[PDB]
């Protein structure tokens, strides 16, 4: 397929590996009883063994020569061939989380700044304002491009400090 | 002014009352710029007068049995000769483009280059119908009212052979045969139930 | 702030100042207050004239044609319901007929809107310019050639309130052919004559937990 | 002074006279993504947007859709009326989309330029002498001129009344068409199908048991 990989769903390493995993499970499985706690957990772990290479076969994924699942990270290889969930989308979720938690701490910084003691504000954190914060952030892209526009996100370069040159 | 189009309602003031044709019909304020209404005055003369030619060609081929207006380019597609009152004519349509682009691109850059003149006369008026001041004023008004007529007929035309597929003249002979079954409510497009 | 002397729809109780008698049947009947715009009142008690005046008209062409086939009076239209009478069969197909109607009826109507717009502008004949209506006339009461016999020259607030009564009513019993023909699934004459039959036994109380 | 929620503290840059002055201001704004003045000048542009084209594109899959139950018409479900429609088409869906965005794109672009120039598309001799009618009203968002054939927005009395219907149903429209999306993945049917299979038997055909909105019931 994609760069010689195979489809794990048609890899016969990939078949091959579950085998592996199960029967290693199965032979601690016969030193217990039929439904005590042991063969219980035993036999839970089995079936979410089964269930996670039904799901990643189901998902489409390739497998290499090694048979294990191997990610497409290139946008276009990964939209051509529907594999957009494997690094293309996860890509845009954590940059949300990450601008996210990095847009509330900004502005909790800036909150606190006019007030008397800043320092005193950081070491003990106002709760109320940061749980204000915390829900505010949800449109953070919404705001963060609208302070780039009109100027007010960055300093001024004759407001910053720096060594002698 | 000619008349009101809409009884009882007033008359708008960029339109000025001398103008041919000015039933007070501007409901969207096109004209309500000086400049604008200058070259709009021209075009619909212009208009005017190519529908009126449009209509009475459309007309004069299937009266005349040659054919209906729609029809009458099939020859160049479908391969054949082109005819003029029956008698075949030698050129074909890379010739008649090439001659139609240059003869018009002449005469429409003359009168590009005069500036928006619409009434010209001289050479255009050789037997002097306009050149009494007096006169030209109610030929004009006979002009655009003719010419707007013409224009909505040769809509007509168009709109009508689409939902029939038929010449004009075939259609109204087809409405005085049976007036209540055909025409645009019956062709099943215009009405969209039913 | 309505005073007291004028009729209530509920004797005893507050109702609105907007209200005061001017239109014909005011009864300060208006709990959701959707008249309380001037400019919104002034437009819906011309849509009360126009629901009412068509009302009374379909009512009356709906009640009459069924009347006259029970008394034994035979024409080709006699027999037919008044849900049935699109799918009979006339001189003319069904959409030619609606494609004149609905030309005949764009002129009339605007006509009747410029006049609503501005009125008394619309009062001129197009065509033999001696021909013209009173100027005295208003907005829904057109007067002039609209009434021939000279009934308007009486006692106009009166007649006024007797229309209004009138169309409210017939209003309400077209609203009662929709409902019956929905629900019965016969005429509205029938559905009397089955009410003289068993007056008792034959409410909609007792027709609708019949089917559920 | 009405408000989405009573007793709540409507945000500061919402209760400004200019803002105030903006149609179906209900006080609505917690994330306080409009208290750039600037931001809000261009939000509101967004909202009448979405509003008109939400509003033009539900009824072309609602009223549509009731007639077709009612037999005068025969459509497919709109979540399949792009299949239908490309199969009996004198040109295939890329070269439709293409001609789409040149034509929208013009259009759009035109729009673009009077919200950073108010006015400024009604330059003398940049269009063919149309652009008298294309310099828009002294309320951004509302050209009029020829796009108000029948001259609704020259009475004073119903402007501010106007300006109201259409974004209450701009929103009730936006939201509706976000239920279709939402209701054709979680009960994979019709919008009207949904709506007669509820009326049937409302308590037990809804999403609380439907399977999909709530996994952990
Ligand atoms: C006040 C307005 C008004 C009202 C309330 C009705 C109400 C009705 N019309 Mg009527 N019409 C009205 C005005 C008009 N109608 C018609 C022409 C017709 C026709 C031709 C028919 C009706 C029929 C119907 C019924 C539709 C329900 C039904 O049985 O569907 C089920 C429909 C059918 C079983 C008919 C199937 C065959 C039909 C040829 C298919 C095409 C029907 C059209 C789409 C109907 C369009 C009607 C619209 C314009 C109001 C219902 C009783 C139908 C009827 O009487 O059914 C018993 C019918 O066939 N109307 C015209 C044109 C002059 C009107 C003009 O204003
Ligand atoms: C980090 C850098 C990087 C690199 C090395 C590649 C490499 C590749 N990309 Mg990817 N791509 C990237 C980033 C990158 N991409 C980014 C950031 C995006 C936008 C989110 C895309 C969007 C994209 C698309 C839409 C496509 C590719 C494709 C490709 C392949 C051939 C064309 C190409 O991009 O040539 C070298 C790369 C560069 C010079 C950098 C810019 C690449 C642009 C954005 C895409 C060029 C597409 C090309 C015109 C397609 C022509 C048809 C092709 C079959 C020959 C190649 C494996 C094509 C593919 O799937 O081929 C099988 C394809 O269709 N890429
Ligand atoms: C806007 C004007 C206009 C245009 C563009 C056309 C175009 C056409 N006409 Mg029509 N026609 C028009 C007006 C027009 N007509 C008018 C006003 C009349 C009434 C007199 C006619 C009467 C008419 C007939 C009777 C026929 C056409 C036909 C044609 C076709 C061939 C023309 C040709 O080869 O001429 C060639 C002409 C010349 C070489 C001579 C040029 C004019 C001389 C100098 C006039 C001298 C006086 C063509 C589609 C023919 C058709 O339909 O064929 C299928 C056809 O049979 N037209
Ligand atoms: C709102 C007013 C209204 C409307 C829309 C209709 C519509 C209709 N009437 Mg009704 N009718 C009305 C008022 C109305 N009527 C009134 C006030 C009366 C007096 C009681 C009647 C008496 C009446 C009779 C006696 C008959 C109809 C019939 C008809 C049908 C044919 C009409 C026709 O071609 O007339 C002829 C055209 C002109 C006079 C022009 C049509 C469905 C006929 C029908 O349903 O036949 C099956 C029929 O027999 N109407
Ligand atoms: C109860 C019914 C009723 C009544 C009492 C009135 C009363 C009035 N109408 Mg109105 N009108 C009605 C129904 C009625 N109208 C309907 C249904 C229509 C629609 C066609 C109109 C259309 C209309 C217009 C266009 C005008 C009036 C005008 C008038 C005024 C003078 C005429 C008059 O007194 O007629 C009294 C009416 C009757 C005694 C009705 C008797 C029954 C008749 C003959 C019909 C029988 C039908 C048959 C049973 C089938 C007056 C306020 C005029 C006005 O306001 O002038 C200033 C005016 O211009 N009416
Ligand atoms: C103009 C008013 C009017 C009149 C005189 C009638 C008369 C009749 N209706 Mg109808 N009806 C009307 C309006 C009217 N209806 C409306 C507006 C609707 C829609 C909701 C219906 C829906 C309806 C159904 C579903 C049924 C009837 C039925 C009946 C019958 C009486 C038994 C019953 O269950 O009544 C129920 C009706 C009502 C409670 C009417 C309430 C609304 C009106 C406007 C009240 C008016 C009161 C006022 C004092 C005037 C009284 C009449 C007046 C002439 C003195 C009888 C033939 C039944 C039938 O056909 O039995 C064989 C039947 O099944 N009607
Ligand atoms: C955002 C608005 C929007 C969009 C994008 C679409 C998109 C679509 N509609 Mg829908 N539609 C809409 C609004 C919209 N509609 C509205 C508001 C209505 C009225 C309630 C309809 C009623 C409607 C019907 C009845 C049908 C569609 C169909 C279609 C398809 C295109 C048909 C075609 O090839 O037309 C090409 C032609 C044009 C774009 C030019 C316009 C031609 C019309 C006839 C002019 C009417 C002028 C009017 C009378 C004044 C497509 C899925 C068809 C479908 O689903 O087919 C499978 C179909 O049957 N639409
Ligand atoms: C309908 C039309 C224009 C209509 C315009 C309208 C209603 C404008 C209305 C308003 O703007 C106002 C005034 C004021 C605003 O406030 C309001 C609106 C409402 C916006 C023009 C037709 C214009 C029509 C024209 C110019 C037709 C020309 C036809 C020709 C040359 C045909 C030639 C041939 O037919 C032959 C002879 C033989 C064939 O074989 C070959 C061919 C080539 C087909
Ligand atoms: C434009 C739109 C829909 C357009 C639909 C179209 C053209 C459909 C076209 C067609 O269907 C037809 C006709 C026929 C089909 O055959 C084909 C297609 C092509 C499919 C929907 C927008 C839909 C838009 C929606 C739902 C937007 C919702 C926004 C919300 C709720 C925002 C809320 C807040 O932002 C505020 C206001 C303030 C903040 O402080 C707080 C939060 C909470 C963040
Ligand atoms: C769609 C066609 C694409 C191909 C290119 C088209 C070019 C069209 C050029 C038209 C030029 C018209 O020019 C003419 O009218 C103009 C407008 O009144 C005048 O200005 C010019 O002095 C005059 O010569
Ligand atoms: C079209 C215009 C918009 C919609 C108008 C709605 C108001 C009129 C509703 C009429 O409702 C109507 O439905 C059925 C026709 O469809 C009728 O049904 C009846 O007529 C049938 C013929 O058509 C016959 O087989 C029976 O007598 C019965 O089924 C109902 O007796 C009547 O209530």
């Amino acid at each position: 397929d994609i760069a010689g990989l195979t489809p794990c769903s048609e890899s016969k390493a990939y078949a091959k590996l579950e085998k592996k995993e199960l029967k290693t499970l199965e032979k601690r499985l016969k030193q217990y009883e039929a439904d005590s706690a042991p063969a219980v957990a035993l036999k839970a772990t089995m079936e979410r063994t089964k269930a996670r290479f039904a799901n990643y076969a189901k998902a489409g994924l390739l497998c290499g020569n090694d048979g294990l699942p191997h990610l497409i990270a290139d946008p276009g290889l990964a939209l051509k061939y529907g594999h957009a969930g494997e690094v293309f989308i996860p890509t845009f979720g954590f940059l949300y989380v990450a601008g996210y938690i990095g847009y509330v701490g900004r502005q909790y910084l800036i909150a606190v700044k006019g007030e008397a003691k800043p320092t005193d504000k950081e070491i003990i954190i106002d709760v109320p304002l940061a749980t204000k914060l915390a829900w505010q952030g949800a449109g953070w892209p919404l705001a963060a491009v609208q302070e780039l526009q009109r100027g007010t996100l960055l300093e001024k370069e004759e407001n910053i400090t720096v060594s002698p040159r | 002014k000619a008349g009101n189009w809409l009884p009882g309602s007033d008359a708008p003031a960029w339109l000025p009352d001398d103008l041919p044709g000015n039933y007070g019909f501007d409901p969207l304020s096109l004209g309500k710029e000086p400049a604008s209404l200058k070259r709009f005055t021209e075009s619909e003369v212009i208009h005017g007068r190519w529908a009126m030619l449009g209509v009475a060609g459309s007309l004069a081929v299937e009266l005349l049995g040659y054919g209906n207006w729609y029809d009458a380019p099939l020859w160049a597609v479908n391969g054949g000769k082109a005819t003029w009152f029956g008698i075949e004519v030698p050129f074909d349509l890379n010739a008649l483009l090439a001659f139609e682009f240059v003869a018009m691109a002449a005469a429409e850059g003359q009168r590009g280059d005069a500036g928006g003149v619409v009434y010209p006369g001289g050479a255009f008026d050789p037997l002097g119908f306009a050149k009494d001041s007096s006169k030209s004023g109610e030929l004009k008004l006979k002009e655009i009212k003719n010419g707007r007529l013409a224009m909505v007929a040769f809509l007509g035309f168009v709109a009508q052979h689409a939902a029939t597929g038929k010449g004009p003249i075939a259609a109204l002979g087809e409405h005085l045969a049976n007036p209540w079954g055909a025409n645009f409510a019956t062709n099943g497009i215009s009405v969209p139930f039913f | 702030k309505r005073d007291a002397a004028l009729p209530s729809w509920m004797p005893g109780a507050d109702l609105p100042g907007y209200l005061n008698g001017t239109l014909p049947g005011d009864f300060g009947f208006d709990p959701l207050y959707l008249g309380q715009d001037p400019v919104k009142l002034k437009w819906y008690a011309q849509a009360e004239l126009m629901n009412a005046r068509f009302a009374m008209l379909a009512v009356a062409g709906i009640l009459v044609p069924e009347l006259l086939s029970n008394i034994g009076f035979s024409w080709p239209g006699a027999g037919v319901a008044w849900y049935d009478a699109g799918k009979f069969e006339y001189f003319a197909p069904a959409s030619s007929l609606f494609g004149v109607q609905m030309l005949l009826f764009a002129w009339v109507e605007i006509r009747r809107y410029q006049d609503f717009v501005k009125p008394g502008s619309a009062n001129q004949d197009p065509i033999f310019t001696n021909n013209k209506l009173p100027d005295g006339n208003e907005p829904g009461y057109p007067g002039g050639i609209f009434d021939p016999f000279g009934w308007s020259k009486g006692d106009i607030k009166s007649l006024k309130l007797k229309e209004i009564k009138n169309g409210r009513l017939a209003m309400l019993a077209f609203a009662g052919f929709i409902g019956q023909a929905y629900t019965t699934g016969t005429t509205p004459l029938k559905n009397l004559s089955t009410h003289l039959a068993d007056p008792w036994s034959t409410t909609v109380w007792q027709n609708d937990l019949a089917r559920l | 002074r009405q408000s989405w929620l009573p007793g709540s503290q409507i945000p500061a840059h919402l209760d400004t006279p200019a803002a105030q002055a903006l149609a179906g201001n209900f006080g609505f704004d917690p994330l306080g993504l409009g208290k750039d003045p600037v931001a809000l000048r261009w939000y509101q542009q967004a909202e009448l947007i979405h509003c008109r084209t939400a509003m033009a594109g539900v009824a072309g899959i609602l009223i549509p859709g009731l007639l077709t139950k009612a037999g005068a018409l025969n459509v497919p479900e709109w979540y399949d009326a792009g299949k239908v429609a490309i199969e009996n088409s004198f040109a295939p869906w890329g070269s439709l989309l293409a001609v789409q965005l040149f034509l929208c794109g013009f259009v759009e672009a035109k729009r673009w330029q009077d919200i950073r120039k108010p006015g400024s598309q009604g330059e003398p001799g940049s269009f063919l002498g149309f652009e008298a009618s294309l310099k828009g009203t002294s309320e951004l968002g509302y050209p009029g001129g020829p796009f108000d054939p029948l001259g609704l927005s020259k009475e004073a009395d119903k402007w501010a009344d106007w300006k109201l219907k259409e974004v209450k149903n701009g929103r009730l429209a936006m939201l509706a068409f976000l239920g279709f999306v939402a209701q054709k993945y979680a009960t994979g049917a019709g919008p009207v199908d949904n709506l007669a299979a509820h009326l049937k038997d409302p308590w037990h055909v809804n999403y609380a048991t439907n399977g999909v909105s709530l996994p952990f019931l």
